[PDB]
């Protein structure tokens, strides 16, 4: 009995020490936001890893808030078994090269992948930050008459650019039309089954002066706010 | 292509030359094993509460 | 064993028509959503078309709209693809792919190379 | 004699509807990690203590021809009731403030929110409530002069107490409440407009309102109409020589205030979806067995 | 050329194998256990709930003493619990927060973990300096670790998402041998009671039986219609059971080389995440995507019980070597013990 009581006391003390360490680790874990970066071979994804094994880590800190971004490398093209790991991630940063409508169709492959991710049953509460990359390449592609969105996206003929668009000065209307057409092609998938539990946050970028981390910060703040508002019946 | 085609066939030739007993014999042996160990399965057959190490207390 | 056999296809003059067929066995065909994929020479696999469990929901790529028609029969466990107007850039091997899991509306890896639930593939060539 | 039967019914119903909610929140604490659930539990506990205090008061109201009790006993009972209700109001204020921090500053709220802050806040509010309820006993110009054996409020406490609780109490709290929910409504409206614009843009190329207002109005009206008639009638009575209101303030309007302990479980616990689902589960489990 | 001709030989061999299996299929287990008396209803109630994991748990593994267990979660933690007294014995942080498996050595001196880092880490539990530390980092796989088991305190068997299994040598951290043949991600793995063979299940709806020392594939089993997520040997090692994403479990015989039972019901349309047996082999326990666990009579294919105490996907399931208690682990970050 005396040996038993001594062992019980020692085990309880060890458990208490472990509990204290676990409490500190929980306090650290609750305040860190984790992101999953997702792209393709030439969609970009390396100018975002720049300028801030089988997975590549990135720690950064904006406005005293910590972010951990997880780039998938050295994993083959089949994803249905390891994507389910990232169901408690605060956001998936999906990067797409917008000028690649010429596999002979990489935009359509990106749409298919986004559709698969959006309608997955384990990713019903994960929001997608969508980065439409390489605006300059699309600009010089559309300004010339080399290749047309038409005959690859036949519904591009009867598409009118929206009145709410905010083009940069010095941009031809026929380029804004193509940009917003790609954006709306993604939004058609995004808004068909959102249900209020998750949302897409499209953006335009080619290579910006560290505005991308600010965009990610703002989108994450909006995601947290929308989650709370839906929780309190205000949305 | 051709390279693995030279292998998948060989494995098949290595898998068709084995010995198979009837389903009746294997099923009977499996059922006999199941019914020869029912006296030491604490989930199939219950166990007295004194022996159980888990339900002693909260 | 999950097996899929594609039949049809071959050499046809431009403006001709083909009817590819896919016979499936080894699984309950009415529980799965089916796809047609294609691979042109010296290129990667490219999604072409798909059809849902009941046949109500149908989709195509932009380059094949108005020419290709997908159909399926559950009582005969068969998937058909009608190619009406053909062009030089339709020369490819066509595969009959199946969704990895039943009752799901998502479809992940039917286009990746070395995918288990895909057929052997039939060659379609338009030359003259 | 309806003031006995209605008081008994109200006390029994309050206890029955709040002990269940408290048990539900306790069952959810182990399963979840929610700091706001601690505040919900505190609200349910405060309502249960309101029920206990009302049941304690019930003896004199119920038909009993008896000798007058005491100066001290009546003061203690009044102080207990006042402390209980003050705690039940400050808990609602704390819940609102917690929601406002959750929405307004989403990051540094996640950084500095834990169980220690919840424990400190709850202990502080309980100390404040029982300090302000028991304050008039140890301070003059708050209690009546004589003829206080027969137990009744406003016969051992001066009407100036309600004026003070109205001045430095309820109205600043209500102003904070209204400002917080107006800001939350504004934020929700901006987010909803962004969502609707994006949804219309999405549905335009693919072929083929009033929700925050209702909830904000319900919450504000619940926090407002329960105690405001009592306090404004107290102000009117203090500001003029019409003492007949002493009757009304005890019999009808006061019941209205007690009604605040019946809307609270129905709003801050019933709307919460998981609380309702667990309530359904426990109801099925108990009724079937 | 060479192709489109040898495939005719492959098809002929498949036809011959299927014909031989059909000939050897004399009777069915359903018409042999017709008179076996059913177990009836089984009520197992939760006895312990182990809390402390911040995120979802993917793996658990009992110790050989049927007392200690180890669990792995994505908050980056490996926790070693004492099932009796609910106490925590050890807590180990990890270099990679994405772990998919954990294994506990038969001797009780090491644990192992894996994950999306494509590395198997071995942690020493009995040391004189410090408390715990990593002693080996087995590397060489080009995909995520999905399962790992200990053969001895010196050898280990791992399965990866590069479609190959490997047998290592922990003393030097070298790949002793490589098992190849799967055409999809290898998800599960089970060791024979004598640790002479082992079965593997992959995402091509096929199971394979490997001989450890020679490295060749003895037998290939088919019948499932989707990915295989879990496998377990029968107690005597002459049969095994598989669970799949097509919402059914199956029993295969090594000697007969075919299927014996399918365990399914029309009310289940969710995949199986884990399977395990009872001590005598009469009960087959399975965990599902619909948050529940089902206990099947393994001889008559009738659902005999339900374990329902979880709120999220159940992913871990294990039975003690004494056959005393069952342990389940779910995505709601709780470990439960049933009896
Ligand atoms: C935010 C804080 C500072 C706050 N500011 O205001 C309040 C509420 C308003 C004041 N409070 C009361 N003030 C006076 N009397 C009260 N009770 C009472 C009990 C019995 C009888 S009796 C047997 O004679 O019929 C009569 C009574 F009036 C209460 N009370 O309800 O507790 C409630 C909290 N909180």
């Amino acid at each position: 009995t005396e040996d038993q009581r001594n062992e019980e006391k020692a085990q309880r003390e060890a458990n208490k020490k472990i509990e204290k360490q676990l409490q500190k680790d929980k306090q650290v874990y609750r305040a860190t936001h984790r992101l999953l970066l997702l792209g393709a071979g030439e969609s970009g994804k390396n100018t975002i890893v720049k300028q801030m094994s089988g997975i590549f880590e990135t720690k950064f800190q904006v406005d005293k808030v910590n972010f951990h971004m997880f780039d998938v490398g050295a994993q083959r093209d089949e994803r249905r078994k390891w994507i389910q790991c990232f169901n408690d991630v605060t956001a998936i940063i999906f990067v797409v090269a917008s000028s690649s409508y010429n596999q002979t169709n990489r935009l359509q492959a990106a749409l298919k992948l986004f559709d698969s991710i959006w309608n997955n049953k384990w990713l019903r509460d994960t929001s997608v930050i969508l980065f439409l990359n390489k605006q300059d390449l699309l600009a010089e592609k559309v300004l010339a008459g080399k290749s047309k969105i038409e005959d690859y996206f036949p519904e591009f003929a009867r598409y009118t650019t929206p009145e709410d668009a905010t083009p940069e000065p010095g941009e031809d209307p026929r380029v804004t039309r193509a940009k917003y057409f790609i954006r709306d092609e993604f939004l058609r998938i995004s808004t068909a089954s959102g249900d209020g539990r998750h949302y897409c946050y499209p953006h335009f970028t080619c290579a910006v002066d560290t505005e991308n981390i600010r965009r990610v910060f703002n989108d994450c703040r909006d995601i947290i706010q929308r989650m709370h508002l839906r929780q309190y019946e205000l949305l | 292509s051709i390279a693995q085609a030279r292998k998948l066939v060989e494995q098949l030739k290595m898998e068709a030359n084995i010995d198979r007993i009837k389903v009746s014999k294997a099923a009977a042996d499996l059922m006999a094993y199941c019914e020869a160990h029912a006296k030491e399965d604490p989930l199939l057959t219950p166990v007295p509460a004194s022996e159980n190490p888990f339900r002693e207390k909260k | 064993q999950v097996q899929l056999q594609e039949s049809g296809g071959g050499l046809v003059q431009p403006g001709g028509s083909l009817r590819l067929s896919c016979a499936a066995s080894g699984f309950t065909f009415s529980n799965y959503k089916m796809n047609w994929v294609r691979q042109a020479p010296g290129k990667g696999l490219e999604w072409v078309s798909d059809i849902s469990q009941s046949g109500a929901s149908i989709s195509y790529t932009g380059s094949v709209k108005g020419r290709f028609t997908i159909s399926r029969d559950n009582a005969k466990n068969t998937l058909y693809l009608q190619m009406n107007s053909l062009k030089p850039e339709d020369t490819a091997v066509y595969y009959c792919a199946r969704c990895p899991a039943p009752f799901t509306r998502d479809c992940f890896d039917v286009t990746s190379t070395t995918y288990a639930y895909r057929g052997q593939g039939t060659q379609v060539t338009v030359s003259s | 004699f309806s003031f006995g039967v209605i008081l008994a019914v109200l006390a029994s119903l309050i206890i029955a509807t709040n002990t269940l909610v408290a048990v539900a929140v306790l069952l959810l604490i182990h399963k979840n990690d929610g700091v706001s659930l601690c505040f919900t539990l505190n609200l349910a506990v405060a309502d249960t203590l309101i029920g206990v205090a009302i049941s304690g008061l019930l003896t004199d109201q119920l038909s009993s021809p008896s000798r007058p009790t005491q100066k001290t006993l009546c003061s203690l009972r009044m102080a207990f009731v006042t402390s209980s209700a003050a705690a039940s109001v400050l808990t609602v204020m704390l819940i609102t403030f917690d929601r406002y921090l959750a929405i307004k500053q989403p990051f540094r709220y996640l950084k500095i929110m834990s169980g220690f802050v919840a424990g400190a806040c709850i202990a502080g509010l309980w100390l404040v409530s029982y300090l302000i309820g028991f304050l008039p006993l140890g301070i003059p110009m708050f209690q009546q002069t004589a003829y206080k054996g027969q137990c009744s409020f406003f016969a051992v406490f001066h009407p100036h107490f309600v004026l003070t609780l109205s001045c430095v109490g309820f109205f600043p709290a209500m102003l904070l409440f209204v400002f917080f929910y107006c800001d939350m409504l504004k934020i929700a409206s901006m987010h909803s407009q962004q969502i609707r614009k994006m949804e219309h843009a999405g549905a335009m190329a693919g072929g083929y309102d009033f929700k925050a207002l209702r909830t904000v109005s319900v919450l504000i009206g619940s926090f407002a109409l329960c105690w405001t008639p009592f306090l404004i009638t107290g102000i009117v009575q203090v500001a003029c020589q019409e003492c007949h209101l002493y009757l009304v303030l005890e019999r009808y309007l006061w019941l209205l205030g007690v009604g605040n302990s019946l809307l609270n479980p129905l709003i801050y616990a019933y709307w919460q979806k998981e609380v309702r689902l667990q309530l359904y589960h426990m109801a099925l489990g108990v009724k079937k067995v | 050329s060479e192709l489109d001709q040898l495939r005719q030989e492959a098809e002929q061999l498949k036809n011959q194998i299927r014909d031989a299996r059909k000939a050897c299929a004399d009777a069915t287990l359903s018409q042999i256990t017709n008179n076996i008396d059913p177990v009836g209803r089984i009520q197992m109630r939760t006895r312990r709930t182990l809390r402390g994991h911040l995120a979802k748990i993917y793996a658990m593994h009992w110790g050989t003493d049927s007392r200690l267990l180890v669990s792995a979660s994505q908050d980056g933690k490996l926790i070693i619990w004492d099932s009796y007294t609910t106490n925590k014995v050890h807590a180990i942080p990890l270099r990679s927060s994405w772990v998919m498996t954990c294994a506990y050595a038969p001797s009780g001196n090491y644990v192992a973990c894996g994950g999306l880092d494509n590395i198997c880490s071995i942690y020493n539990l009995k040391t004189r300096e410090g408390n715990v530390r990593v002693s080996r980092e087995l590397a060489g796989h080009t995909g995520y670790l999905s399962c790992c088991r200990f053969l001895d305190d010196n050898q280990i068997v791992t399965s990866s998402g590069d479609t190959t299994c490997a047998l290592w040598d922990i003393e030097t951290g070298q790949q002793t041998t490589t098992f190849t043949g799967h055409t999809g991600d290898v998800m599960s793995l089970s060791l024979a009671p004598d640790t002479r063979l082992f079965v593997s299940g992959a995402c091509d709806a096929s199971a394979k039986l490997w001989d450890v020392r020679e490295g060749m594939c003895r037998q290939t089993f088919t019948g499932h219609e989707s990915d295989i997520n879990a496998i377990c040997f029968f107690p005597n090692g002459n049969a095994f059971a598989t669970g799949s994403d097509d919402a059914t479990c199956r029993l295969f015989d090594l000697r007969a080389d075919q299927e014996l039972m399918t365990y399914s019901h029309d009310n289940i349309i969710c995949g199986i995440t884990s399977v395990s047996f009872s001590k005598s082999g009469r009960l087959l326990l399975a965990g599902y995507d619909d948050f529940n666990c089902n206990v099947w009579d393994a001889l008559k294919a009738d659902r005999a019980g339900v374990l329902a105490g979880h709120d999220n996907r159940v992913s871990c399931l294990g039975v003690t070597d004494d056959g005393m208690a069952v342990a389940t682990g779910s995505w709601d970050s709780f470990l439960k013990i049933w009896n």
